[PDB]
RNA sequence: AAUAGUGGUGCUAGCAUUUGCUGGUUAUCCACUUCUUAGAGGGACUAUCGGUUUCAAGCCGAUGGAAGUUUGAGGCAAUAACA
């Protein structure tokens, strides 16, 4: 199965219509130099494991 | 005479007197060996503190221990309270203290609230 | 050809900050130590470069910061002073103490011991100063500084015992004042002292009087002639002193590390500054307390962190 | 009884003193009640 | 091993291996599973434990959270509505009668049928919980790994209630065979098959 | 030259500690037999009113308090030396007691 | 501290008995305050290190600590049309 095995890097700032979603800064574990956002939801932190499918196709902002 | 000294240990206001004396090596909790008490489920709460050091240190002892107050839960976990405690005593008073902080980094590695009993009373309503 | 002092041991038996470490001149093998965090802590000076061994015994009666312990020279009691206007006569063995004081209105400050075993002398932050018995007992109260006083030391009466007991302060006012026991009353006024006057020993002859402050003024005093002989600028802030017991080197616990010198002429052996990990460089720990040996061959010195290390004096090569 | 202020109900007849329970409140500092939290 | 004796006639069997490095009183804890990335960091709590009962006070800030117990975890979930708020100690008696059922049903480890089985529902992708400003719909996201195991659990544990209301078998028969189903990627069990789904009309919507 | 039992039961606490000193201060300046002043648990009293003459308006409520405290003190003297103190000692506020039960 | 409690010395019953583990109560008497109650004081200040920010006010981790969400909860505090 194509698994995309992702750490986030750097947090940004929560965004939404109730900031229930957080956009942070992730980086792929196999190339180490992919530079990416994801909006993701949850409690986040520092040096987490992000199962991922769509590994391009993603909203960089959100209203 | 012989070695004794008396701790306590309290739990959501629950109080468990203890008694130290120097023996074959007798635990009794509140008249009454250890191996019964009533919630069963609970009866390997009450083993953890000997059950960390081995069962070594206790052919020279002898712990008579009494409970007052507090439900039926709460009694489970203050006696371990003041027994966990209670065998520091022998270790300050009589027994050098390199005996005595080997079984304080054991017990504090594995609970915290086997020595420090917690801080979480209670409170008033619509006032 | 000169005393050079390596790294021998490491204690870990503390969470406050050391006061008073104390040595035995009678037994070398143990070593009494008080500390910030309400404890006291007689050692067992197991020789071996990898530790030191035992901390003995642990005496829990007080209730605040403990400021100087004292002892007998064979190692048979022991006394402490703690914040909380409490004075306890210790034993050695079980952990026993004999006798609380009620004496004071603040910290009691410094405590000292007559060789002859008679009476114990006590100055506390309430600008007086108290003697007691060895029962315990109120003799006289002595007023005449009006700041705090912070160390009293006895003189080492090494004369055979020619009736010669005096009593020397470290006070606040910038003033250090010298006390008779056997007349009871002041004998010298020594003046020169700009600032708070942190500490002060004499020599272990009894000869040679040194006194040194906050901004860091040794100033050297003598028995008799009582003058101004040297006046070394430490150039920091230094916390309490040190004597060799056998040889004629007076060493200096500053903050900025430990320095030695000698009596004359004028040597700067070593400067004892021991090593840490992970700081932002603001923030190096330092000592505050400091002993010789019996026989001045070792060293001891307790940190902030709780660590006491030890020294050797071998002769360098 | 009805002591004063439009009450015969609402009596305190706790602690034997038997007050209407309006004219309690102005008169309970000088009987040595006082309130504390 | 040199089983010694007190005043207290002390039975044996309390002191075999439970003197040994060996801590709970039927398992251990030497079998170390891994299958996700994610669940390395937290869920395996090292630690040993006897009854799975304490007073955490984990419950004042949210990664705190983390370091409870497994096991103490699912009984804390127990509590399901007016009936069984605060009856803590009917939980456990459930669980300790539940890990025996396991291992009788042709297996090696009783530990190591829920750890597995949380790999699975841990659910990789996710809808997300908004509208959208009138046009309700739902866009691209995904799901924090701590958050990620938190949902894992609950989703177990709510189907067993309905498993078990109004029909003759118990409690503890339904857990039995809950978590063998969600042990492997059957999506046979109410447990698997409401989180798939959710996964799969998450593969349409964004 | 009898045992003897004096009971104190005050509301001002700051007047109770001098009253009590100065019962074990003449006492011990003729320095009888004595056991020292026992602190009993105190007592309080509370009564919930709520707030308002009329009733209409929303809902929550007083609570009132008062406090009483009691200590006694149990003594033996000849009787010429307690009938003249317990005459010296008077405050007020404050209630006093003598006991003289000795079953 | 017989208007709380244990610790013995006893009178005293069991006692597997055999050293022993449970009892015995007014007054058998003495010695005790840890638990208990109430006075007098003490103790925490975000302490100490690591990040972050105009390097500022502060905010996040950390280990210690009975206690680190204003430490937990309350009481108390007047501008106004409910005639």
């Amino acid at each position: 199965t194509p698994v995309t095995l992702a750490k986030v890097i750097k947090v940004l700032g929560r965004t939404g219509s109730r900031g229930g979603v957080t956009q942070v800064r992730v980086e792929f574990l196999e190339d180490t130099s992919r530079t990416i956002v994801r909006n993701v939801k949850g409690p986040v932190r520092e040096n987490d494991i992000l199962v991922l499918m769509e590994s391009e196709r993603e909203a960089r902002r959100l209203r | 005479a012989v070695p004794s000294v008396q701790t306590f240990g309290k739990k959501k206001s629950a109080t468990a007197v203890a008694h130290v004396k120097a023996g074959k090596g007798l635990i009794k909790v509140n008249g009454s060996p250890i191996t019964l008490v009533e919630p069963e489920i609970l009866r390997f709460k009450v083993y953890e503190p000997l059950l960390l050091v081995g069962l070594d240190k206790f052919s020279n002892i002898d712990i008579r221990v009494r409970v007052t107050g507090g439900g039926h839960v709460s009694q489970v976990y203050a006696i371990r309270q003041a027994i966990a405690k209670g065998l520091v005593a022998y270790h300050q008073k009589y027994v050098d203290e390199q005996s005595k902080n080997e079984l304080k980094k054991a017990f504090t590695s594995y609970d915290r609230t086997l020595l420090i009993a917690d801080s979480r009373r209670p409170e008033p309503k619509k006032f | 050809s000169n005393e050079v002092l390596v790294l021998r041991g490491t204690l870990e038996g503390h969470n406050g900050w050391v006061t008073s470490l104390a040595t035995s001149a009678g037994q070398p093998n143990l070593l009494l130590s008080a500390s910030r965090d309400k404890t006291l802590i007689s050692w067992k000076l197991t020789g071996d470069d990898q530790k030191f061994g035992v901390p003995v015994r642990s005496f829990k009666g007080h209730s605040h910061i403990v400021q100087d312990c004292t002892l007998t020279a064979d190692g048979a009691y022991a006394l402490s002073a703690s914040w909380d206007k409490t004075l306890r006569l210790w034993d050695v063995a079980t952990g026993e103490t004999y006798q609380r004081f009620v004496g004071h209105k603040s910290d009691v400050m410094s405590v000292d011991i007559d060789k002859k075993a008679s009476m114990i002398i006590s100055g506390s932050r309430d600008k007086t100063i108290k003697v007691w018995t060895i029962k315990g007992q109120c003799l006289a109260t002595l007023l005449g500084h009006n700041d705090w006083v912070s160390q009293v030391r006895v003189v080492p009466n090494e004369k055979a015992d020619d009736d010669s007991v005096t009593i020397i302060s470290a006070g606040n006012d910038k003033m250090v004042k010298a006390w008779n026991l056997n007349q009871f009353q002041i004998e010298a006024d020594f003046i020169g002292h700009n600032s708070n006057i942190n500490t002060l020993t004499a020599s272990p002859d009894g000869t040679l009087i040194a006194s040194a402050g906050k901004d860091g003024e040794i100033m050297l005093w003598n028995l008799a002639a009582k003058k101004a002989m040297y006046t070394l600028s430490a150039q920091d802030e230094v916390f309490s002193l040190a004597f060799s017991p056998n040889r004629y080197w007076l060493a200096a616990a500053t903050a900025t590390g430990i320095k030695v010198f000698s009596l004359d002429p004028q040597y700067l052996v070593d400067d004892l500054r021991p090593e840490f990990a992970g700081y932002s460089k603001a923030a190096e720990p330092h000592a505050v307390s400091l002993a010789w040996s019996a026989d001045g061959q070792t060293l001891f010195a307790g940190y902030t962190d709780n660590v006491i290390r030890v020294w050797q004096v071998m002769t360098a090569n | 009884q009805c002591r004063v202020c439009s009450s015969h109900t609402g009596l305190i007849r706790k602690y034997g003193l038997n007050i209407c329970r309006q004219c309690f409140r102005e008169k309970a500092n000088d009987i040595g009640f006082n309130k504390f939290r | 091993f040199t089983p010694v004796v007190l005043a207290t006639p002390i039975p044996e069997e309390v002191q075999q291996a439970q003197t040994e490095i060996k801590l709970f009183n039927k398992w251990s804890f030497e079998e170390v599973e891994v299958k996700d990335a994610s669940l390395v960091d937290y869920v395996q709590v090292r630690q040993p434990i006897f009854v799975a009962h304490t007073a955490g006070r984990y419950a004042n800030k949210r990664f705190r959270k983390a370091q409870c117990p497994i096991i103490e975890r699912l009984t804390n979930s127990l509590m399901m509505n007016g009936r069984n708020n605060g009856k803590k100690l009917k939980a456990v008696r459930i669980i300790k009668h539940t890990l025996d059922i396991i291992n009788v049903l042709t297996d090696q480890n009783p530990i190591q049928v829920v750890v597995d089985a949380i790999t699975n529902t841990g659910p990789r992708e996710d809808t997300t919980r908004v509208g959208g400003g009138g046009a309700a719909r739902r866009q691209a996201v995904d799901v924090s790994p701590l958050r990620r195991v938190n949902q894992a659990i609950a989703l177990l544990t709510i189907g067993a209630r309905e498993a078990a209301f109004r029909n003759i078998k118990t409690i503890a028969e339904t857990l039995a065979e809950e978590l063998i189903n969600a042990a492997k990627g059957s999506s046979t069990s109410y447990a698997i098959k409401k989180k798939d789904e959710l996964e799969r009309v998450a593969k349409s919507n964004r | 030259i009898i045992k003897i039992r004096i009971t104190l039961t005050s509301t001002k606490v700051k007047q109770l500690e001098n009253v009590s000193s100065n019962i074990v201060k003449n006492a011990e300046q003729h320095n009888l037999v004595k056991k020292g002043p026992v602190r009993l648990p105190t007592k309080v009293l509370k009564i919930s009113t709520r707030k308002t003459p009329n009733g209409e308006g929303s809902k929550t409520w007083e609570t009132y308090e008062m406090r009483i405290h009691k200590r006694y003190i149990d003594l033996e003297a000849p009787v010429q030396i307690v009938k003249r103190i317990t005459q010296i000692t008077i405050e007020p506020g404050v209630d006093v007691e003598v006991v003289v039960a000795s079953n």
